[PDB]
C-alpha cells in the first residue's frame, strides 16, 4: 500500500536529520 | 590518548580503564576539564535538542515501520481479530519454519506483532490509512531535522543563549505551565474536536476538507456566547460504532463518562472536554503565577522532575488499563499487559533516577551554609530518625507480610487452608474499572508497601548518607560515585551513595516486580475466566510460584520444541537470553575486582609470550574493570534481565490467551 | 522496494557496526 | 581478651578451630587435632546409631525386608502437632511415615541383618562406640598427650592404616560377609521370613566368582561377587602394606623414594615434600580432601552404575539420592581440598624447605598454568555451553538440521563410546581373565528388570552426551583454574606482591592497583565453591534426567520399558530451551503440585530454598559499608530509647559478608534442587 516514491521520500527526509545530527554532535563535541 | 578529550586525569591513564570510565563520564558535563557554569547550561541546552530530536525519530520510526510493514488498514477493518504488527523480519538466519511461523496476523513474510498500543492510539487520534501514518512518520523526520538544526544553530555563538536565560527559571517554570502544557493541551482538544472525533462518527477529515468542514453545525454561534450548551449535542448512542455513520452523535465537548461500549474505552468527547479543561486550568495557573537550592542546582531540578516524571507515568499505566482513551485496546491483552508492566518500569526508574540524582546533589551542590535551617536542613538534622522510622516500618511491614505468607504457605501445604490468615482488604472495598479486592490482593498490596518502603529506605539513606556518616565522615570529599574507603573500619565495601542508588535498583525492581507481577496475574486470571484461580491461591507463594510462573509459562517455552517452532520461539528465546542476561549479572555482583585483575595479569603474560600472537599488542594496558564499574556492568545486565525476562514472559503469558 | 529490508539490514549492522566499531576504535585510539 | 564488638562473637565462632592463629607449636596443635577427630567419630557413631535405632523402633524395615517390591522404607515418623501428620507417607502396609533415601535398610540387609535384636544389638554398639570414642579423645587429649614423634611418624601410620584398617578391615567384613552376610542374603533371596532366619550367635568357587553385572533377583551385585572383591583387596592391602618400612630394615622409605623421584623437567624432583607433609597439617589436609571428595564422586558413579546393595536398583528414590549426596559431599570437600592447599601455601611453607622442588616449579611457572586453564576453559566454555546456545538459535530459528544432536550435526562421544563396547562386549579373557559378564550393564546390557523397574541398563552415550560431558569438563576446569589460583596466587602476585603478609583470609587490599576485592585465597574459594555449586548441580542434573529418561522406567506387556521422561534426553537436553522446559519445568509439577500431600514438606521447602537463595544475594552483592552506615542509623534509634547494647553492633566483616552469602546461596540452591528431586521421585519413581 506504501509505494516505492514514498519509502524513497521517506529515506531521502531522514537523510536530512543525519546531516543535522551529525552537524549537532560534532557542536557538542 | 586524547579520548577523552574532557578529562586530562582519565586521558593519560595507560589502561582499558581509560575507554571505560570515559564512556562512564561523558554526560557528567560538569565534571569535564574547565567547564564554567556558564557553557555547562549551554551544552546542556543543545543536548537537550539532540534527546528531543532522538524521541522524534523513534515515534517517526513508529509511524514509518508500521505504515510500510504494517496491517493498519486490515486492523482498522477488524480490530478484535487482526494482530497488528510492527515491522519486518529481515533476518538471513530463520529457517524456513520460523519465517512460517512468524509469518501472522496475514503478513506476506516474517513481521513482529506490535504490542505497544500504537495502532489502537493512531485509530483513537483519527489515522485511517496508511497515507496518515507515511505522512505523520515523514512530517516527524522533519520536526527532528528542525530540532537537531535548532540545537546547532542554538550551539553556534550567534544564538548561544547566555547564562540569563537558564538563570530565568521562574520564567520557564509559568512557560512550561502555560505556553507549553496548557497550548499543547488545547492545541490537542482542537485536533481531538476536528480530527479525532469526525473519524470516531464515520466523517473522513482530511487536511485538504477540514477547513471546509466545521466540527459542530451550531459551533460558531456557541463559540464566546452560549459556548457550554451548543457544545453539549445529541451524545452518541451506545449502538455506534467506531469509525461509523452508525449512531454517530454531534456534540464534541461532553461529560457522558463510563466508556463506549463499541471500544470499551473513555468516550473522545469526554477526552476532548477534558483536555479543554486541563488547559484552560493550566492558562489560569500561568497567569496567575528551597527556592535558592531548586534554581541553584541542575541535579536538584533533574530529581524533582524524575520523582515527577515518576509519579505521573506510574498514574499514566495505573489509569491507561482501568480507564482506557484508546479504541480496541481493552479487548487487545497482550497489548495492555505489555503497557502496564513497560510503564511501571519506567516509573521504578524514573523514581530511583530521582532519588539517585539527590544523592548527587547532596555531594555536589548543598552547601549547609547557604541553606541555614531549610527543609534539607532540617532532613539531615535528624537522619537517624528518619531512617529509623523508614526501618522499623520496613521490618515491620516485611515481618508481617512474609510471615503471613509463609503462615499461608505451611498450612496450605500441612492441607490445611482453613487457617490461612485471609486479611479481608475493607478500607479497598471502602473506596470501591474497580476489580475485586481480596485478601490475596491486601497481602500483595502490603508486599508491594513493604517493598516500596524498603526502597525509599535505601535511596533516602544514600542520599542523606551522602554527606557523611560514623563509618566514613567526609564522603563529600570523595564524592557521589566511588569505590569504598578500603579495609580500614571493618571495611567500607558500598559505602558511597552511588552504592545506595546501586543497592536501591535492586529493591526498585523488586518492587515494580511485585507491582507487574500481580497486575499479570490478576489479568490473566480475569482474562481466562479463572479469577477463582487468583483469588484462591495468590495467598500462599506456592500459589504465585504454581500458578503464575510455572503455570503461565508453558506456552512461552514451548515457543520452540525438537518438534517444531510457533510464533512465541523469539520470545521464548528472549526469555532465556534474559535468564542469560541477568545471571551474567551475578558475575560482576558476586565476583569482585581482584580476582579478574590476577587472572588478567596472567593473560597479558601468555599473550606477550605467545610467538606470533606477541606481534601485536594492546595499546591500553589490560586491567579489570573498576570495583564500581563492577557494580554497573553488573546491576546493568541485571536489570536488563529483569526486564527482558519479565517482557519476554508477560507477551508469552498474554499471547496465545490474546 | 521490496528489497530494501535485505540491503538496509545489513548495511547499518554489518557495515554500519563495522565502521562504527572502527571508528570508535580510531576515536579511543589516538 | 574481652566481647567489645559483635564482630567477636563471629571471630570466636570463625578461628576457634583456628589451632594454628591460636596455638604456636605443632606439638599442642596436633594434640588438638587428633583429640577432636576422636570427638568427630564419636559424633559419626551417635549419628550411626540413630540410623539403626531408627530402623529397629521408627521403622517399617522388618515388613520392607520380607516384601522389598511392595514396601517403601520410611523410618522417620513425626509427631502430630500442626498437622505435619500429613508427612506420615502411605509406604504400603499401613505404616505411616517420611520416606527415607539414605538407602540406610540396604545397608542393613547386605549386612545380613535380619533380627530387631541384632539391630537393638548394633545400635547400642555403636552408641557405646561413641561413648568410647569421645572418652578416648579426652584421655588422649587432657590425660595423655600423644609425642610429636609418632605424629610425623608417616611410615608407621601408612603401614597400620594400611593394613591394620584397609588390609585386616576387608578381611574382617569378608569373614562378616561369607558368615554372615552372604548366606543370610541367599535365605532371604530363597523366602526364609526374617522371623525364620537364626541370630548370629547361633550360627573356594562357590561363595566367590567373577559373574559380573547383577544379582536379577536382589537388583544388587552377587554378594558371591562382593565377597571375592572385598576378599582381593584385603589380600592386596596385606602385601601393599608390607611394601613399606616401620621400625626395621625391610620396606621402601618414603623419603627415599621421593628424593629418588627427580627429572630433566622436574629440576629437583619431590626433595622437600616429605618434610612439609610432615611438619603442615594443611598440607595433609588438602592432599586428603581432595582425595576423599574424590572417592565419594566415585563412590556416586560407582554405586549407581554397579547397584551394590540387594533392591538398591529398583529403588530409584535411594539410587539418586545417593549419587547426588555423595556428588555434594565430593564437591565440597575437592574445594577444601583447594582450600586447604591454599592455607598450606600461605602459612606452612617455607621456601628455605621447597627448593627448585616440584612445589617451588609450580610457583614458578604459575602464569603459565593459569593462563593454559584460563584459555582451556574459555575453550570449553565455548565449545561446551557455546554448542547448547547454537542449539537455543538453530532450533528457535527453526534450523534443527544446523544442531548439535544424534540427528543433524552430530558430535558422537566416541572414545566413550568405544570405551563402552569395550567393557560391555569385552566380559572374558581380555588383561584380568575368566569374567563370566560385564560389571555392569552401563556398559552394554538389556536391561535388568527387578519388579515392574529397571534395575540398570546400558547408560547410552549420544550427543547429548558428548554435550553435557563437555560441560562438566568445562565447569571442572573453572574451578579449578579458581581453586589452583587462590592457591597458586595466595603468598603474591603481580597485583599484590605481600599477600601471604595480608593472611589467607583478607577482605582486599583496598580500592587501589584498580581495586582488590576478592584477591585472597580465601575469596577464591569463595568463588570456587559457586562453580562446584554449579558443577555438581549440572552434574546432578545430568544424572537425573539421563537416569530417569534412559535407564530408569517400568517394563510394559512389550519388551520396551517404560522409562520415566520417556527418552526426551537425546532431542531436549540439547538446548537450553530444553532444560528449562522439559527438565526445570516439566519435573518441578511434583513438587509444586505437592501441597497437601505426603510430599508438601518438599513443596515447603523448594520454595524456602528458593527464599534462602534470593536472600543470599543481599550479602553477595551489597557490601559491608552500607550495612555499618545503617546499622548506626539504628543503634541511634536504640541510643534515642536507652536499649543500646553493650556490644557494639558491627555490620559482619567483608568476609564474613562474602561467608554467609556463599553460605546461603549454597544452602538455598543445593535444597531446592533437593526438594525437586524427592518430590519428583518419591512421587513418580
Ligand atoms: C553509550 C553510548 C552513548 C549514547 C547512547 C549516547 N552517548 Mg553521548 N554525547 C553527547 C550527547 C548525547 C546525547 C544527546 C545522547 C542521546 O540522548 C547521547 N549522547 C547518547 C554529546 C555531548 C557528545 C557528542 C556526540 C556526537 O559527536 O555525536 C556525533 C553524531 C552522530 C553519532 C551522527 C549520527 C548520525 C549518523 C549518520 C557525546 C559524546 C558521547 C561520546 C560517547 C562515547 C557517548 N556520547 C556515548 C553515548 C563521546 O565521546 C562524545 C563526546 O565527545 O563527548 C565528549
Ligand atoms: C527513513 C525512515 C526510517 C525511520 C525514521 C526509521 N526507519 Mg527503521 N529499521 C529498524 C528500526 C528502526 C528504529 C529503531 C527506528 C527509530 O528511530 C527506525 N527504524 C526509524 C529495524 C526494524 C530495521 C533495522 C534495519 C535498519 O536499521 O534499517 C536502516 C534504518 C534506517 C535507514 C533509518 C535510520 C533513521 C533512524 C531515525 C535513525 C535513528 C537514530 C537514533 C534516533 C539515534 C540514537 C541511536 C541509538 C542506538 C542510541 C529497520 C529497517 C528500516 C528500513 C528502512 C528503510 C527504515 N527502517 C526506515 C526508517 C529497512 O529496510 C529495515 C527493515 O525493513 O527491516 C525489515
Ligand atoms: C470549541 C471547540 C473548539 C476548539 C477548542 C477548537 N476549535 Mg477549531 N477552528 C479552527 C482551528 C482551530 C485551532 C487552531 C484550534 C486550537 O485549539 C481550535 N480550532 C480549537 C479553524 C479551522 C477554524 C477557525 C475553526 C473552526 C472551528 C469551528 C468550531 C466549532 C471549532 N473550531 C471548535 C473548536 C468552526 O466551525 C470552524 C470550522
Ligand atoms: C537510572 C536512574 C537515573 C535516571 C533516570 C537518571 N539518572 Mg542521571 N546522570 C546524568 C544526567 C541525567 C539526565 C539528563 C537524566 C534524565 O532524566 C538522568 N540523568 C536520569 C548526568 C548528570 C550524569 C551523567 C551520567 C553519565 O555520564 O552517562 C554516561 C553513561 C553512559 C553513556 C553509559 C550508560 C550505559 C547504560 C547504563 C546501559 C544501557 C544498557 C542497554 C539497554 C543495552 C542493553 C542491550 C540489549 C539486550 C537491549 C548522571 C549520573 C547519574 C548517575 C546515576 C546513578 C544516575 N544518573 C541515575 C539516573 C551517576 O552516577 C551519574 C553521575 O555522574 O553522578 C555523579
Ligand atoms: C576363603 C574364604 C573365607 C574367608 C576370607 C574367611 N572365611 Mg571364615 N571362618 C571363621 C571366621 C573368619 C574370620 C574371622 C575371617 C576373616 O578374618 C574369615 N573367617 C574369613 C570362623 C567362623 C570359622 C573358623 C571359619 C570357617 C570358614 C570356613 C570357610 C570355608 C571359611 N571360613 C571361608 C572364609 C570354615 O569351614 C569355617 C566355617
Ligand atoms: C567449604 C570447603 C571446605 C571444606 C570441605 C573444608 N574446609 Mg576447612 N578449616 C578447618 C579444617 C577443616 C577440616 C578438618 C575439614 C574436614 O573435612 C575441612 N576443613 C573441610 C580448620 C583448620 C579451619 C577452621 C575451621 C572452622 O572455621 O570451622 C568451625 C566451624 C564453623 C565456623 C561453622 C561453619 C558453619 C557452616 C558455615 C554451616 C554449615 C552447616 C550445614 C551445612 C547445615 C547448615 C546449618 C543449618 C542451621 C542451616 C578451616 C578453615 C577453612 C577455611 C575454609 C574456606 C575452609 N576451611 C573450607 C573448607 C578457612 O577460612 C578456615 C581457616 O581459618 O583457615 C585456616
Ligand atoms: C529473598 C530476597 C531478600 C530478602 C528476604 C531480603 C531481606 C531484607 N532486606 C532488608 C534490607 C535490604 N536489602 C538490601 C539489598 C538487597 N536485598 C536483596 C534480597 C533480599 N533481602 C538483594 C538482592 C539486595 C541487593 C544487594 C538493602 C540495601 C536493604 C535494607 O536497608 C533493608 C533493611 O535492612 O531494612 C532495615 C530487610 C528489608 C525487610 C526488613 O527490613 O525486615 C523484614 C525482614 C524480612 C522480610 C526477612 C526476614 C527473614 C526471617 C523472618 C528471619 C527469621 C528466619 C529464621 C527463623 C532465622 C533462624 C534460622 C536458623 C534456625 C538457621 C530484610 C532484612
Ligand atoms: C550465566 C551466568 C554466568 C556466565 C555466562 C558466566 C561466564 C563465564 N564465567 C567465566 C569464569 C568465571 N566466573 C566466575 C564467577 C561467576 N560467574 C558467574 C556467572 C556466570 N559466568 C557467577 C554468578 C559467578 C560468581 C561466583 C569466576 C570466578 C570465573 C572464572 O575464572 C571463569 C573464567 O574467566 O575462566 C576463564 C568464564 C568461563 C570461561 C569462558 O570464557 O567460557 C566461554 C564463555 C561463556 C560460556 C559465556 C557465554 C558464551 C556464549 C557462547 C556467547 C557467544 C558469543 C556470541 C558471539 C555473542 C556475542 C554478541 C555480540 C555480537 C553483541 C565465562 C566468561
Ligand atoms: C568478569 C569480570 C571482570 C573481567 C571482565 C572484563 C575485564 C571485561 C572484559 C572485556 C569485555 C569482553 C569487552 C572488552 C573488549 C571489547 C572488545 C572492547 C571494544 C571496545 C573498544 C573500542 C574499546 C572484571 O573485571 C570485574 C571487575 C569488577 C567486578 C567484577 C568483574 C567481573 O566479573
Ligand atoms: C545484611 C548484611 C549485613 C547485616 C547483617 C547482619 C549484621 C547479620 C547479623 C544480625 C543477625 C540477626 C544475627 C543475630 C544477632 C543476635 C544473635 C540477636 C539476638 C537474636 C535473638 C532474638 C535470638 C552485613 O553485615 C553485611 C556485611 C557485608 C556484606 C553484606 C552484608 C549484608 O548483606
Ligand atoms: S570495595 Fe573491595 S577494596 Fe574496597 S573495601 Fe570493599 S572489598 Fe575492600
Amino acid at each position: 500500500e506504501l509505494s516505492d516514491l514514498q519509502i524513497v521520500i521517506a529515506l531521502v527526509v531522514a537523510l536530512l536529520p543525519a546531516l543535522l545530527a551529525l552537524n549537532l554532535g560534532s557542536a557538542l563535541s | 590518548t586524547k579520548f577523552p578529550s574532557f578529562s586530562q586525569d582519565l586521558a593519560q591513564d595507560p589502561t582499558t580503564r581509560r575507554i571505560w570510565y570515559g564512556i562512564a563520564t561523558v554526560h557528567d558535563f560538569e565534571t569535564h576539564d574547565g567547564m564554567t557554569e556558564e557553557n555547562l547550561y549551554q551544552k546542556i541546552f543543545a543536548t537537550h535538542f539532540g534527546h528531543l530530536s532522538i524521541i522524534f525519530l523513534w515515534s517517526a520510526g513508529h509511524l514509518f515501520h508500521v505504515a510500510w510493514q504494517g496491517n493498519f488498514e486490515q486492523w482498522i477493518q477488524d480490530p478484535l481479530t487482526i494482530r497488528p504488527i510492527a515491522h519486518a523480519i529481515w533476518d538471513p538466519h530463520l529457517g524456513d519454519a520460523a519465517t512460517q511461523a512468524f509469518t501472522q496476523a496475514g503478513a506476506s513474510g516474517p513481521v513482529d506483532l506490535c504490542y505497544s498500543g500504537l495502532y489502537q492510539w493512531w485509530y483513537t487520534i483519527g489515522m485511517r490509512t496508511n497515507g496518515d501514518l507515511y505522512i505523520g512518520s515523514v512530517f516527524l523526520m522533519i520536526v527532528a531535522a528542525v530540532m537537531l538544526f535548532a540545537g546547532w544553530l542554538h550551539l553556534q555563538p550567534k544564538f548561544r543563549p547566555s547564562l540569563a536565560w537558564f538563570r530565568d527559571a521562574e520564567s520557564q517554570m509559568n512557560h512550561h505551565l502555560a505556553v507549553l502544557f496548557g497550548a499543547s493541551s488545547l492545541g490537542w482538544t482542537g485536533h481531538l474536536i476536528h480530527v479525532a472525533i469526525p473519524e470516531a462518527r464515520g466523517q473522513h477529515v482530511g487536511w485538504d476538507n477540514f477547513l471546509s468542514t466545521m466540527p459542530h453545525p451550531a459551533g460558531l454561534a456557541p463559540f464566546f456566547t452560549g459556548r457550554w450548551g451548543v457544545y453539549a449535542q445529541n451524545p452518541d448512542t451506545a449502538g455506534h460504532i467506531f469509525g461509523t455513520s452508525e449512531g454517530a452523535g454531534t456534540a464534541i465537548i461532553t461529560f457522558i463518562g463510563g466508556f463506549h461500549p463499541q471500544t470499551e474505552a473513555l468516550w473522545l468527547t469526554d477526552i476532548a472536554h477534558h483536555h479543554l479543561a486541563i488547559a484552560v486550568m493550566y492558562i489560569i495557573a500561568g497567569h496567575m503565577y528551597l527556592y535558592d537550592t531548586y534554581n541553584e542546582s541542575l541535579h536538584f531540578q533533574l530529581g524533582f522532575h524524575l520523582a515527577a516524571l515518576g509519579v505521573i507515568t506510574s498514574v499514566v499505566a495505573q489509569h491507561m488499563y482501568s480507564l482506557p482513551s484508546y479504541a480496541f485496546i481493552s479487548q487487545d491483552h497482550v497489548t495492555q499487559a505489555a503497557l502496564y508492566t513497560h510503564h511501571q518500569y519506567i516509573a521504578g526508574i524514573l523514581a530511583i533516577g530521582a532519588f539517585a540524582h539527590g544523592g548527587i546533589f547532596f555531594v555536589r551542590d548543598y552547601d549547609p551554609e547557604r541553606n541555614k535551617n531549610n527543609v534539607l536542613a532540617r532532613a539531615l538534622e535528624h537522619k537517624e530518625a528518619i531512617i529509623s522510622h523508614l526501618s522499623w516500618v520496613s521490618m515491620f511491614s516485611g515481618f508481617h507480610t512474609l510471615g503471613v505468607y509463609v503462615h499461608n504457605d505451611t498450612v496450605v501445604a500441612f492441607g490445611t487452608p482453613e487457617k490461612q490468615i485471609l486479611v479481608e482488604p475493607i478500607f479497598a472495598q471502602w473506596i470501591q474499572p474497580f476489580m475485586s479486592q481480596g485478601p490475596g490482593d491486601f497481602l500483595v498490596h502490603h508486599g508491594i508497601a513493604f517493598s516500596l518502603h524498603v526502597t525509599v529506605l535505601i535511596c533516602v539513606k544514600g542520599c542523606l548518607d551522602a554527606r557523611g556518616s560514623k563509618l566514613m565522615p567526609d564522603k563529600k570529599d570523595f564524592g557521589y560515585s566511588f569505590p569504598c574507603d578500603g579495609p580500614g573500619r571493618g571495611g567500607t565495601c558500598d559505602i558511597s551513595a552511588w552504592d545506595s542508588f546501586y543497592l536501591a535498583f535492586f529493591w526498585m525492581l523488586n518492587t515494580i516486580g511485585w507491582i507487574v507481577f500481580y497486575f499479570n496475574w490478576k489479568h490473566l486470571a480475569i482474562w481466562s475466566g479463572n479469577e477463582a484461580q487468583f483469588n484462591t491461591n495468590s495467598t500462599y507463594l506456592m500459589g504465585w510460584l504454581r500458578d503464575y510462573l510455572w503455570g503461565y509459562s508453558a506456552q512461552l517455552i514451548n515457543g520452540y520444541t525438537p518438534f517444531g517452532v510457533n510464533s512465541l520461539s523469539v520470545w521464548a528465546w528472549i526469555f532465556l537470553l534474559g535468564h542469560l542476561c541477568w545471571a551474567t549479572g551475578f558475575l560482576f555482583l558476586i565476583s569482585w575486582r581482584g580476582y579478574w585483575q590476577e587472572l588478567i595479569e596472567t593473560l597479558v603474560w601468555a599473550h606477550q609470550r605467545t610467538p606470533l600472537a606477541n606481534l601485536v599488542t594492546w595499546k591500553d594496558k589490560p586491567v579489570a574493570l573498576s570495583i564500581v564499574q563492577g557494580r554497573l556492568v553488573g546491576l546493568v545486565h541485571f536489570a536488563v534481565g529483569y526486564y527482558v525476562t519479565y517482557a519476554a514472559f508477560v507477551i508469552g503469558a498474554t499471547a496465545p490467551l490474546g | 522496494s521490496d528489497i530494501l529490508p535485505a540491503i538496509m539490514t545489513p548495511l547499518v549492522v554489518l557495515i554500519g557496526g563495522g565502521a562504527a566499531m572502527t571508528a570508535f576504535f580510531y576515536y579511543v585510539e589516538r | 581478651k574481652g566481647p567489645q564488638t559483635t564482630t567477636w562473637i563471629w571471630n570466636l565462632h570463625a578461628l576457634a578451630h583456628d589451632f594454628d592463629t591460636q596455638t604456636n607449636d605443632l606439638e599442642e596443635i596436633s594434640r588438638k587435632i587428633f583429640s577432636a577427630h576422636f570427638g568427630h567419630l564419636s559424633i559419626i557413631f551417635v549419628w550411626i546409631s540413630g540410623m539403626i535405632f531408627h530402623a529397629a523402633r521408627f521403622s517399617n524395615y522388618y515388613a520392607w525386608l520380607a516384601d522389598p517390591l511392595g514396601n517403601k522404607p520410611s523410618a522417620h515418623v513425626v509427631w502430630p502437632i500442626v498437622g505435619q501428620d500429613i508427612l506420615n507417607a502411605d509406604v504400603g502396609n499401613g505404616f505411616r511415615g517420611v520416606q527415607i533415601t539414605s538407602g540406610l535398610f540396604h545397608i542393613l540387609r547386605g549386612a545380613g541383618m535380619t533380627d530387631p535384636g541384632e539391630l537393638y544389638s548394633a545400635a547400642i554398639g555403636a552408641l557405646v562406640a561413641a561413648v568410647v570414642m569421645m572418652y578416648a579423645g579426652y584421655y588422649h587429649y587432657h590425660k595423655k598427650a600423644p609425642k610429636l614423634e609418632w605424629f610425623q611418624n608417616a611410615e608407621s601410620t601408612m603401614t597400620h592404616h594400611l593394613i591394620v584398617l584397609l588390609g585386616l578391615g576387608n578381611l574382617a567384613w569378608t569373614g562378616h560377609l561369607i558368615h554372615v552376610s552372604l548366606p543370610v542374603n541367599k535365605l532371604l533371596d530363597s523366602g526364609v521370613a526374617p522371623q525364620d532366619i537364626p541370630i548370629p550367635h547361633e550360627f573356594y568357587s562357590d561363595f566367590l566368582t567373577f559373574k559380573g553385572g547383577l544379582d536379577p533377583t536382589t537388583g544388587g551385585l552377587w554378594m558371591t561377587d562382593i565377597a571375592h572383591h572385598h576378599l582381593a583387596l584385603a589380600v592386596m592391602y596385606i602385601i601393599a602394606g608390607h611394601m613399606y618400612r616401620t621400625n626395621w630394615g625391610i620396606g621402601h622409605s618414603m623419603k627415599e623414594i621421593m628424593e629418588s623421584h627427580k627429572g630433566p623437567f622436574t629440576g629437583e624432583g619431590h626433595k622437600g615434600l616429605y618434610e612439609v607433609l610432615t611438619t603442615s597439617w594443611h598440607a595433609q589436609l588438602a592432599i586428603n580432601l581432595a582425595t576423599w571428595g574424590s572417592f565419594s564422586i566415585i563412590v556416586a558413579h560407582h554405586m549407581y552404575a554397579m547397584p551394590p546393595y540387594p533392591y538398591l536398583a529398583t529403588d530409584y528414590g535411594t539410587q539418586l539420592n545417593l549419587f547426588v549426596h555423595h556428588m555434594w559431599i565430593g564437591g565440597f570437600l575437592i574445594v577444601g581440598g583447594a582450600a586447604h592447599a591454599a592455607i598450606f601455601m600461605v602459612r606452612d611453607y617455607d621456601p628455605a624447605v621447597n627448593q627448585n622442588n616440584v612445589l617451588d616449579r609450580m610457583l614458578r611457572h604459575r602464569d603459565t598454568i593459569i593462563s593454559h586453564l584460563n584459555w582451556v576453559c574459555i575453550f570449553l566454555g565455548f565449545h561446551s555451553f557455546g554448542l547448547y546456545i547454537h542449539n537455543d538459535n538453530m532450533r528457535s530459528l527453526g534450523r534443527p538440521q544446523d544442531m548439535f544432536s544424534d540427528t543433524a550435526i552430530q558430535l558422537q562421544p566416541i572414545f566413550s563410546q568405544w570405551v563402552q563396547n569395550l567393557q560391555a562386549n569385552v566380559a572374558g579373557t581380555i588383561r584380568a581373565p575368566l569374567a563370566e559378564g560385564a560389571s555392569s550393564l552401563a556398559w552394554g546390557g538389556d536391561p535388568l528388570f527387578v519388579g515392574g523397574k529397571v534395575a540398570m541398563q546400558h547408560v547410552s552415550l549420544g550427543t547429548a552426551d558428548f554435550m553435557i560431558h563437555h560441560i562438566h569438563a568445562f565447569q571442572i576446569h573453572v574451578t579449578v583454574l579458581i581453586l589452583i589460583k587462590g592457591v597458586l596466587y595466595a603468598r603474591s602476585s603481580r597485583l599484590i606482591p605481600d599477600k601471604a603478609n595480608l593472611g589467607f583470609r583478607f577482605p582486599c587490599d583496598g580500592p587501589g592497583r584498580g581495586g582488590t576485592c576478592q584477591s585472597s585465597g580465601w575469596d577464591h574459594i569463595f568463588l570456587g565453591l559457586f562453580w562446584m555449586y554449579n558443577c555438581i548441580s549440572i552434574v546432578n542434573f545430568h544424572f537425573f534426567w539421563k537416569m530417569q529418561s534412559d535407564v530408569w522406567g517400568a517394563a510394559n506387556a512389550n519388551g520396551g520399558v517404560n522409562y520415566l521422561t520417556a527418552g526426551n534426553w537425546a532431542q531436549s537436553s540439547i538446548t537450553i530451551n530444553g532444560w528449562l522446559r522439559d527438565f526445570l519445568w516439566a519435573q518441578s509439577v511434583q513438587v509444586i503440585n505437592s501441597y497437601g500431600s505426603a510430599l508438601s514438606a518438599y513443596g515447603i521447602l523448594f520454595l524456602g530454598a528458593h527464599f534462602i537463595w534470593a536472600f543470599s544475594l543481599m550479602f553477595l552483592f551489597s557490601g559491608r559499608g552500607y550495612w555499618q552506615e545503617l546499622i548506626e542509623s539504628i543503634v541511634w534509634a536504640h541510643s534515642k530509647l536507652k536499649i543500646a547494647p553493650a556490644i557494639q553492633p558491627r555490620a559482619m566483616s567483608i568476609t564474613q559478608g562474602r561467608a554467609v552469602g556463599l553460605g546461603h546461596y549454597l544452602l538455598g540452591g543445593i535444597v531446592t534442587s533437593w526438594s525437586f528431586y524427592l518430590a519428583r521421585i518419591l512421587a513418580l519413581g
